[PDB]
This record gives structure tokens, sequence and C-alpha cells, in this order.
């Protein structure tokens, strides 16, 4: 999973 | 300094496990983005291995996750990079670097190199290398210096300390059996040498070893 | 495991003129958030990649409206408008929208420049590796263009030999020209037999090789 959602959740 | 630091061994013997650490200064390394570690291989060809999130949390590359492991130091702002049972394969440029992905946030380390190999390290014979005759009545000059069989890499070359930088090569290693061996030419107008003092200075970190050697003639 | 492709492998561009490289990745790299994680990165000689690009046109800051990228979906396109000296290196392309994010082979720039010959130098052993019981010639083939260049040794007489160290540099981003060296290993009593010692270059600068030697009889 792409790292704009990893670094948001 | 700079922003981005990776320190560790340069030396690995097969089968042990590899360890890299890389210190992050100007910013907080639990505030945001991703902390990884890429390698470059001896060809150009780049492989992300892992990160650690702001969050301690970790993504690891499938074709590593059995032998991978990344930890910080919250309180030093580092990482740390554990790679297991290493081989000579696993020998490449290792680079620490912090990005998003979606954001201007982008920074890459120097990088260290790290060579897995059974060999033992040996420091660098330095060798002047001065012209054989040529022209003293003459526009320029190339002098030059040889540094032999020397493990691991890598080797750092410089003239007089930095004083002369324009006419300066260094040439890429080459290995041999299971020694280094790279020379570096440096152009000088006449006038100089054989007048003016002209040093090779040659460091192994890897040793420990540092060495200035001067150029002096002979001619005839 | 996606494949980013970059063609081509090599491209060797004039100063001023426009350059373009293409990257083809396996699978669309568009994420179900409409966003695309496509980035473009920059290794100069002797130092570590630098992005220049991201989602898929983004310009990095302190990066040049020369550098433009775009395309979608499987193919990406970098464009310089106008190259300069300053952007010789290697080009990597590289995804972040499937796991493990994956680079591209990368694609190397050369600048094209006049064609230049080189500058021959060469050494003999000196007494300090001779006690030691070797001995190297050394010859330098310094500021050439281009790259493609033959060295030969020959010792007394056409006598070629083979046990030579070559290596060349990068091309400097200073004048666009490559360096050699080649380096003849042989022992001291091998050294001590023969007298002639020849270092040949062949370039396409010239039709007869430049040829650089010395006999065992000066110091």
């Amino acid at each position: 999973k792409p790292l704009e959602e990893v670094l948001n959740l | 300094g700079v922003q981005l630091q990776e320190s560790g061994p340069g030396l690995v013997k097969p089968s042990q496990s590899l360890s890299l650490t890389c210190t992050v200064t100007g910013y907080s390394i639990t505030s945001d983005y991703a902390w990884n570690w890429i390698r470059q291989f001896p060809g150009n060809k780049l492989e992300w291995m892992g990160y650690i999130t702001y969050s301690g949390s970790t993504g690891y590359n499938p074709s590593l996750k059995s032998r991978i492991s990344i930890t910080r130091d919250t309180s030093k702002n580092q990482f740390f990079l554990q790679l297991n049972s290493v081989t000579t394969e696993d020998t490449a440029t290792y680079y620490c670097a912090s990005y998003d992905d979606y954001t201007w946030f982008t920074y890459w380390g120097q990088g260290t190199l790290v060579t897995v190999s059974a060999a033992k390290t040996t420091p660098p014979s330095v060798f002047p290398l001065a012209p054989g005759s040529a022209a003293q009545t003459n526009s320029m000059v190339t002098l030059g210096c040889l540094v032999k069989g020397y493990f691991p890499e890598p080797v750092t070359v410089t003239w007089n300390s930095g004083s002369l930088s324009s006419g300066v090569h260094t040439f890429p290693a080459v290995l041999q059996s299971d020694l280094y061996t790279l020379s570096s030419s440096v152009t000088v107008p006449s006038s100089p040498r054989p007048s003016e003092t002209v040093t090779c200075n040659v460091a192994h970190p890897a040793s420990s070893t540092k060495v200035d050697k001067k150029i002096v003639p002979r001619d005839c | 495991d996606v494949q980013m492709t970059q063609t081509p492998l090599t491209l060797s561009v004039t100063i001023g003129q426009p350059a373009s490289i293409s990257c083809e990745s396996s699978q669309s790299l568009l994420y179900s958030n409409g966003k695309t994680y496509l980035n473009w990165l920059l290794q100069r000689p002797g130092q570590s990649p630098k992005r220049l690009i991201y989602l898929v046109s983004k310009l990095d800051s302190g990066v040049p409206d020369r550098f433009t990228g775009s395309g979608s979906g499987t193919d990406f396109t970098l464009r310089i408008s106008r190259v300069e000296a300053e952007d010789l290196g290697v080009y990597y392309c590289v995804q972040g929208t499937h796991f493990p994010r994956t680079f591209g082979g990368g694609t190397k720039l050369e600048i094209k420049r006049a064609d230049a010959a080189p500058t021959v130098s060469i050494f003999p052993p000196s007494s300090e590796q001779l006690t030691s019981g070797g001995a190297s010639v050394v010859c330098f083939l310094n500021n050439f263009y281009p790259k493609d260049i033959n060295v030969k040794w020959k010792i007394d007489g056409s006598e070629r030999q083979n046990g030579v160290l070559n290596s060349w540099t990068d091309q400097d981003s200073k004048d666009s020209t490559y360096s050699m060296s080649s380096t003849l290993t042989l022992t001291k009593d091998e050294y001590e037999r023969h007298n002639s010692y020849t270092c040949e270059a062949t370039h396409k600068t010239s039709t007869s090789p430049i040829v650089k030697s010395f006999n065992r009889n000066e110091c």
C-alpha cells in the first residue's frame, strides 16, 4: 500500500 | 553535517549479519515521513530494501523479509538496518533516504560501500609516477600516483591536500585476484613541478592507513 | 514484481539540443485514489540519486524549467527542453503505487561534443616498487572524445602483452571529455629482461596510432 496512505492512517 | 548520514563497517565476512546506521540531522524522525534503505549494486541497479515510518511501522521488500530488520533510536534520532546471513551478493552501496512520494520532502544520504568477502583487509602501497624525461620547457607536465594492491574499497586520493583540483583525474579502481589497483594523474604547468612540491595524499579508511607521497624527479 | 522499462539505454545529446526519456511500467501506476506515484531521479557521477520529479509531473525544488514529466497509466516521458553540461549522469524512473517500489534500469545521458585527441603519458616503474620485486608500466590517455579507444602494449617490438589493467573515467562535467588509465604489471625479472616498452593508442581521431615508449636507459 502506497506511502501516502500508510503515512496517514 | 549535511542532513542524512550512513555509518557502518565497510567489510563483512559472508554468513555474518550486516549492520548499518543512518544518523538524521535537521528533522525529527518521529514527526513525519518514511525512512528507507536503498542499495545500489555494481551496475546502477537500484533496490529498495525497506522503511520504518515516523510512527515505528515497517515495510520490507519481500525478496528480503526473512533476513531484514529496521529499527530506530528516537532519542539519538537515528535508524538502523540489520541484514542477516549476508553473502558476497549483498555487496553494494547502501543509502538511507527520506520521502513520502507525494510532497516536496525528499533527501538521500551519501551512501556507504559495503563489500561482503572473506578476504583480509590490507593497506595500499603507494608509488610515485614521475615523468621519465618528458619536457621541462613545455606548456604542461603530467604526474601520477599509483595505489597498488589494497582491500577493500574505497580509497581516497587528493593532490597537495586539495590545493590542486583542476587537471586531476582519479581512475576507477580495478580489482585483480583479491586486491585493488587504482591510479590518479594530475597535470601542472612546467613552472611548478619539479620546482614546487607536489604531494599525493591517499587514505584507506578500512585500514586506518593514510600516506603522503611526494612526486620527486629523476628525468634524464 | 512490477518492471519499469526505460529507453533508450544510452542517450547522446549535443548541448542545447532537446532530449526525452521514456519509461514503461508492466502495470498501470494509477492508484484508486486518482494519483499515480511515479518519480524521476538523476544520479550525477560520484553522487547519490536526486529526485527531480514526483507525482508524474511535479518538479522538486531547485529543479529547472527545462525538465518536464508527463504520461499516465503505463507510459511516462521525461523531457529536457535544452540539455546542459550539468545534465550528464544517469536517469532513473521509479514507481511507488505497487509494493515493493521499483526502479528503472536507468538511462545514461552523455554530452556529445567535438572529437578530441588524447594526451598520452607513459611511466616506467619506480625504484620504490622495483625493490618490492615488481614493476608496473603506466600509460595515461587524458581528455579524449569519443570514449572509444584501444590501447596496445608492446614489449621489445610488436610483441604485444596481456596482463594489463584498464580503467575509464566517467565523462567530465567540466569539458565533456573522458580519460583512461592503462597499467601493465610485470615481475621485476621479467621487466629487466626486455628493453623497449611501447604504449600504443588507436582512436578515430587519427589513422596512425599515438605511440609513447621508452627504453631502459635513463633515470
